[PDB]
């Protein structure tokens, strides 16, 4: 009992927008209510979304825009739709608090159907919005369908898209249908069918093959793509998720339509022969058809196509299974995709011999069979090209005129991609880590029991002698346990009384540190409070599980005492051009001897693009972050800040283009000291002097670059290049760091904040993040770096929310790291110390009653400082609506100042320790994390899980569960689902907003064209060198250190696109 | 101050008593039977006060009470059940009252005497067993003459 | 028995707690000397404290509960209902400042938190405002309690303080500090005898000056007042 008509939607997130958490839970409700949803994923330009909606011929478009620039974005979309015959398509949007009420009325007046505010979500409910959205789009599109083939044959691609909607719904006239097939027969165009097991890579391989067709033929071929995905007959609609993988279909000569099976069993649409015939008549040079996930004994694609391609993975079980696969009997080509998997080699020999048997070609070699080993995930894979070369030769004989190719006409059947991030030998590394931790705890129990018994014996021995009756038999049992105790454990208890005397006085001699802060009442508040246990069993147990701050396993902190002047405060900042943000840096770091900066970039920079005039982009420039496009911008950004100063640290949050941005920063830090030398000597440094300066800067420069790509796929969606390429370059950075002894900069901030804000609960966040971190460790170990060479360069980033588990999140992360790094990886002390930054949860703050947010941000900031974090960011009260205003950032900055200076309990540095609740929670969370390690481990590790979309799957599930409750009421949210204002207005008056000036946008454009003109000679040359660095497989970052001096951010990114590929979205 | 002096003394006794009987069981586990230990243990059973001895005695029964998902206590002829568990979005069980995990009976008694659970002497952690559910937020009013203050009272408390 | 005004006048947490328990015990002695039974007036005695930023405030309530329970049992031999000290806590109004009134909600939150952690019986929250108690100002104050009680995670546990090394040590320190102040009042002739000399008034006045001094001295940081001031005024 769904909608009346076949209702179809196109859903996506706006250009340079990673916020998919919102749009993902909407396409879920859409699908459940019975709508076919063509999901495009995040980061989609208007040109993309509109082209998609027009080819799919949908009734509705749903867009999420959280980056701002939404007014220009939707206006552009509305305009582009009307211009190209899509005026009847309704457009829906949402951006939470970012899209203020005024902009909603404006956009809805412009043409937008409806934009939903957080207040709309509260009144209508989650299902209520989608019901409203669906009921609007419940219209019959068959009226717009052509009645004659004149339009379609002429080349009208919109008429074709509508004729298909007519044919699919069976509302096409019988005389028109037969007339279509009659001209389809005379058309004589080849139809390639691509079938195979579920998730084998049919879509990914199709996309890659199309790319080959374009590069080989200079985009001279008109290709029609018909992808089919299975439709769940329960709901009514389906999740057509093939288009999301297609990156090479964005071109006028390419057309793609997504069909639902609309049957629970068959892997083909009941109108597929009609749809194919429609494309043949539209004078396409080639028609490619992808089926759904088919069983082994399925082959329904064969009679409808002229050529068939079976796609499989090396995992098919026994070799005897291949005799059951009906498709191996009909397939003209077999592609064993995912050839990077274990057993791919042997898999090819089985399939080859099986195809040879099925064809009875005994007089042929098994290696000559049309069985190919491909790796579609790998950019420019030679395997895929080999398959392409084969398909061309086959299509050539079947009447398809094509020019002599421009591609490497290579030979062979098997890919030669020998790259590996984590060797299959180490596949269960996460499971081993879990064992290491659990093993450690088992020892604590055992050693404690021994230490306890040992004390109890010698205690009774002294008591017997005090009465007279002596028994040296007791002492024999005691000395027996002296040996049973380990060497390390025995010394722990031995140093305990000496340890107590240390933390007892008014100072701590090592270097001297004060231990006492005195209250107005005259009470001495010790910085570190030690337990008063008498039982040596409890002493050892405590010393092993939670030693004092600055001692293994560093549960209560990695350092002995907190910094004296340098508070952990580090405020996220970024707005407008580099000039304006440079003022905000000075505002935040005003009155502080220690300059701790945190930079936020606009959505355009976050995606490695230069600012441009197109409304897609222009509207987003300088919004939601500082616009940085050239090295000259980067220099302006940190002017007045000595980057090489020991008390100055810069944290720049960037992911996709992180290596490019990092090179700009390093160049900035270097150039600063060159300028400082030039002033202190009134002359340029010699070639030798500069070399000494440059080398020194790299060693002492202190800061952090996020760059965590594993969390990009899982959480933030800022991965622009291919996933594997990013990890490749990320290692290049760490290798560069080691060679130049860059020991003060963090090469990667292994994060979970983003995973959490997407919806993941604290356990999931912590588990995934530690897992990602351990993955990098395994990756760099397999890559030949000493554990003590990169482990001290690893920074972490977490989120603190309202959930109980957040209170002990940090301490758990510290212990799991310390224990594993010591026992498992055998690293040194500096490596066992996990340092992390905590930012208060932004999703925990709301647009309704924005004054309440300061209360939540306070509580979150408190448990962060209690749990001895290394760096803290505080969110503003207008968090849901805008980037922090000048007045807003002070209230956020005051929260830390009040807790650190005024708050009494905070005068103690380990207030958590001892608490029954904290220790129990710490143990629970730890084990919960370990169990999640094991779940990921049995999915093939972090990478293996990402392949399935396990993390993304679980995050989105948890996000829905939370959101279902927030609107429900079961989970109380003050001022939102309970304790509403009797007025009913969320920030009734006009609040000030942080947007970018028009002059600022024009400034960036003029600076860019000026920068480009300056290095116009060396630009093309440098970029060519950069691509050759990727081809010859050298160090990419090492070239970037030179590239950012003559090239802009966009220039570098697009250059890498030609050689590093683009990210393939993962739903 | 006198009370605290007793806590120290009774703890030392409770600790020694445990240490003796502990060593007694360990000697018998090796073969050696020295009942001289037991004589010193029984000597401290009398040294412990009546109130203190029962505190340690009810400790294991106390642990079982705060362990389950509910807290059963029979007043009058009926009973009063109270939930102990609140579950988080992650699925973690957060107990309303968290008990210590000491093995040393010296620490157990010391804790039971200085800071018992909420609703038990000396009520350090609160005078009631569990917090009220729901609130005694009084309705304050007082301005003008008795008539005006009354109307506010009637209006607010409607 | 209240002590809100004593603290609000300038008394530090130790002085407030000590004086208040002393006053309470005075009423007890006063009623007993009328030949009355302890179990007839003790259970009804209510207490009223202030919570500020000082470390001692975190354990103020639990100390008051133990000192009462132990003395009522051992010294006065009263029953269970009498040994239970029930009290109301109201966040410190003195700590609320005119300058940067938005900051006050931060301080009132922290003070409300340790009150609920330490299992108080009644809590009043102060507004961010100076001006009249607006219906909007009272909602922000009322939201602080609602958020902690309903949203805050740690608060789902009713004894989170217990076990903490800092809390237990602070509890012991404050307790003894209070006991010593009892002795100081006792050698001045009891609470009444001290009031005759103006001992309490004298000491409160001294502590108020000392506070107001370090505040101006710049030694006791107050965000938005003596440091991190409003860049315009
Ligand atoms: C979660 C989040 C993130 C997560 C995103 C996780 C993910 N995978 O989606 C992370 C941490 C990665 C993130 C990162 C960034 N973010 Co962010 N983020 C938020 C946050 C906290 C909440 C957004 C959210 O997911 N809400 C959950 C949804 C379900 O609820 P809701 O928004 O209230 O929406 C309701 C209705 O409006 C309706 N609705 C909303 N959308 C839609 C869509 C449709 C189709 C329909 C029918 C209905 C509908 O549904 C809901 C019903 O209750 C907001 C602040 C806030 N609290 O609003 C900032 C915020 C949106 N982000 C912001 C910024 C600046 C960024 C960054 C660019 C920062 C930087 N410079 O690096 C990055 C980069 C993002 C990127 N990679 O492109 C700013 C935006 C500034 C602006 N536009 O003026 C915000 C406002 C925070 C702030 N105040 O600074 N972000
Ligand atoms: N390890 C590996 N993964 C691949 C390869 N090709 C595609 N994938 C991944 O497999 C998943 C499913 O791909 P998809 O194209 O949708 O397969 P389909 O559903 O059968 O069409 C995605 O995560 C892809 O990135 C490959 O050659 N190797
Ligand atoms: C993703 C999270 O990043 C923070 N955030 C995003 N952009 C900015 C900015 N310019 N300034 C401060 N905080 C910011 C918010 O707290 C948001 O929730
Ligand atoms: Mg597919
Ligand atoms: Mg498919």
């Amino acid at each position: 009992r769904g909608p009346a008509n076949k209702v179809r939607f196109v859903t996506a997130a706006s250009l340079f927008d990673g916020h998919d958490a919102s749009i993902n839970i909407m396409r879920r409700i859409l699908q459940s209510q019975g709508c076919e949803v063509i999901h495009l994923g995040h980061n989609r330009s208007v040109q993309e979304v509109v082209t998609a909606a027009l080819q799919e011929d949908v009734q509705g478009i749903a867009i999420s825009s959280y980056q701002g620039g939404h007014v220009e974005y939707f206006k552009y979309m509305i305009d582009l739709l009307r211009e190209h015959g899509g005026e009847h398509i309704q457009v829906f949007g949402g951006g939470g608090g970012v899209i203020v009420p005024d902009e909603i009325r404006e956009l809805q007046a412009y043409g937008v159907a409806r934009i939903y505010s957080p207040e709309d979500g509260q009144r209508m409910g989650l299902a209520g919005m989608i019901t409203d959205m669906a009921q609007r789009c419940d219209i019959d599109l068959t009226r717009y369908a052509p009645t004659t083939l004149d339009t379609v044959v002429a080349g009208d691609r919109r008429a074709l898209a509508q004729l298909i909607t007519a044919l699919e719904n069976g509302k096409a006239d019988p005389e028109l249908v037969s007339a279509l097939h009659a001209q389809a027969k005379a058309a004589a165009v080849p139809v390639l069918g691509i079938t195979g097991t579920g998730g084998a890579g049919k879509s990914s391989l199709t996309d890659e093959l199309i790319r080959r067709f374009r590069l080989d033929q200079d985009d001279a071929l008109s290709i029609a793509v018909i992808s089919i995905d299975p439709s769940r007959r329960k709901s009514g609609g389906a999740l057509l998720g093939d288009r999301i993988r297609m990156n090479a279909i964005n071109h006028p000569n390419i057309f793609m339509r997504s069909l639902a099976t609309r049957e629970a069993g068959s892997e083909i649409s009941q109108a597929l022969p009609d749809v194919i015939a429609a494309c043949k008549a539209a004078r396409f040079d080639l028609v490619i058809v992808e089926t759904s996930g088919i069983g082994q004994g399925d082959a329904a694609i064969v009679p409808h196509v002229d050529l068939s391609l079976y796609v499989m993975t090396p995992e098919f079980g026994a070799a005897s299974q291949l005799e059951k696969i009906d498709m191996l009997d009909f397939a003209d080509f077999v592609a064993i995709n995912k050839f990077d998997r274990k057993g791919a080699q042997d898999a090819w020999r089985d399939v080859a011999k099986q195809v040879q048997r099925n064809r009875e070609q005994w007089h042929s070699r098994a290696e000559d069979m049309p069985v190919y080993g491909t790796q579609a995930s790998r950019f420019n894979d030679d395997g895929v090209t080999m398959l392409y070369q084969g398909l061309v030769g086959a299509l050539g004989a079947r009447g398809m005129s094509l020019k002599p190719g421009t591609l490497p006409n290579l030979e062979g059947r098997i890919s030669t991609g020998q790259n590996v991030i984590v060797p299959p030998a180490r596949s269960r590394y996460l499971a081993e880590l879990a064992d290491t931790v659990r093993a450690y705890h088992r020892r604590v129990v055992a050693q404690s029991k021994l230490a306890r018994e040992r004390q109890q014996l010698r205690a009774a021995h002294d008591m017997l002698q005090g009465a007279g009756h002596e028994s040296a038999a007791l002492e024999t049992l005691a000395s027996e346990r002296d040996v049973s105790l380990g060497a390390v454990e025995r010394k722990l208890l031995a140093m305990w009384p000496q340890m107590q005397q240390a933390y007892s006085g008014d100072e701590y001699v090592v270097i001297r540190t004060g231990l006492i802060s005195t209250t107005l009442s005259g009470t001495k508040i010790r910085k570190v409070v030690l337990p008063r246990f008498e039982d040596e069993g409890e002493i050892l147990k405590w010393l092993m599980r939670e030693n004092v701050p600055g001692s293994f396993p560093y549960t209560a902190g990695v350092f002995a005492f907190k910094r004296e002047g340098e508070d952990p405060t580090r405020m996220f900042a970024g707005e407008g051009d580099a000039f304006r943000t440079n003022r905000r840096f000075k505002l935040v770091s005003e009155g502080m001897e220690a300059k701790r900066l945190s930079t936020a970039f606009d959505s355009v920079t976050l995606y490695g693009e230069d600012p441009h005039e197109r409304p897609d982009i222009y509207g987003k420039v300088g919004n939601s972050g500082v616009s940085i496009a050239t090295l000259e911008d980067m220099k302006v950004l940190y002017d007045g800040f000595d980057l090489t100063n020991p008390s100055t640290s810069v944290s720049m949050t960037i992911n996709g283009p992180a290596p490019t941005i990092l090179a700009m920063f390093m160049n900035t830090a270097i150039d600063q000291q060159i300028d400082r030398f030039r002033a202190d000597n009134g002359r340029d440094p010699t070639a030798d002097e500069e070399a000494k300066i440059r080398a020194w800067v790299l060693q002492n420069v202190r800061g952090t670059v996020q760059a965590d790509i594993l969390k990009e796929d899982q959480g933030q969606n800022t991965c622009i290049f291919s996933t594997e390429f990013s990890l490749k370059v990320m290692g290049d950075i760490q290798e560069y760091f080691v060679h130049h002894q860059v020991r003060n900069f963090y090469s990667v901030s292994i994060s979970g904040y983003h995973i959490a804000e997407a919806g993941a609960n604290p356990i999931s966040q912590l588990a995934f993040t530690l897992a990602n971190g351990f993955t990098y460790v395994e990756a760099y170990l397999a890559r030949g770096m000493h554990i003590d060479d990169f482990a001290p360069n690893l920074s972490f980033f977490f989120s603190n929310g309202m959930d109980p588990e957040y209170s002990v999140l940090g301490r758990v992360a510290r212990r799991i790291w310390a224990v594993t790094m010591r026992d498992k990886y055998g690293a040194n002390d500096r490596s066992q110390k996990l340092k992390y930054h905590i930012q208060t949860s932004g999703r925990s703050l709301h647009a309704q009653e924005i004054d309440f947010n300061d209360i939540r941000t306070t509580l979150q900031a408190l448990i962060a400082i209690y749990d001895n974090c290394n760096s803290l960011h505080t969110n503003a009260y207008d968090e849901a609506i805008t980037t922090p205003t000048a007045e807003s950032v002070r209230r956020a900055l005051a929260i830390q100042l009040i807790i650190n200076r005024e708050w009494g309990v905070a005068k103690c540095e380990n207030p958590n320790q001892g608490s029954f609740l904290i220790e129990e929670l710490t143990d629970l969370v730890e084990e919960a994390v370990l169990q999640e390690f094991e779940r990921i481990a049995e999915r093939g590790g972090v990478l293996g899980a990402m392949e399935t979309g396990y993390q993304r799957g679980k995050i989105q599930e948890e996000s829905l569960y939370y959101e279902q409750l927030k609107h429900d009421g079961t989970l109380p949210i003050i001022g939102v689902n309970t304790f509403r204002n009797p007025n009913g207005d969320p920030t009734p008056q006009t609040l000030e907003l942080a947007r970018s000036s028009e002059d600022e946008k024009q400034s960036q454009l003029h600076r860019l064209t000026e920068f480009h003109g300056a290095h116009q000679a060396d630009a093309e040359a440098m970029l060519a060198r950069l691509r050759q660095a990727v081809i010859d497989n050298r160090n990419v970052f090492a070239v970037l250190m030179d590239a950012v001096r003559v090239c802009s951010l966009g220039q570098i990114t697009h250059a890498l696109f030609e050689v590093g590929g683009q990210y393939r979205r993962n739903m | 101050r006198a009370y605290h002096r007793r806590v120290v003394a009774q703890s030392k006794l409770a600790r020694e008593r445990q240490q003796l009987r502990a060593a007694h069981d360990m000697l018998q586990g090796a073969g050696h039977e020295s009942a001289a230990l037991e004589t010193l243990a029984s000597e401290r059973d009398v040294s412990l006060g009546a109130v203190e001895r029962k505190l340690l005695a009810m400790w294991p029964q106390m642990q079982q009470a705060y362990s389950g998902d509910e807290y059963v206590v029979k007043i009058r002829d009926k009973e009063i059940r109270t939930g102990l568990i609140s579950t988080t979005l992650s699925g973690t069980k957060i107990r309303k009252v968290v008990l210590p995990r000491f093995e040393d009976e010296g620490e157990i008694l010391k804790w039971l005497m200085r800071e018992n659970v909420p609703g038990s002497f000396p009520y350090t952690a609160g005078v009631f067993a569990f917090k009220r559910e729901g609130d005694p937020t009084r309705m304050f009013a007082g301005e003008g003459d008795a008539f005006r203050t009354n109307r506010r009272f009637k209006l607010v408390s409607e």
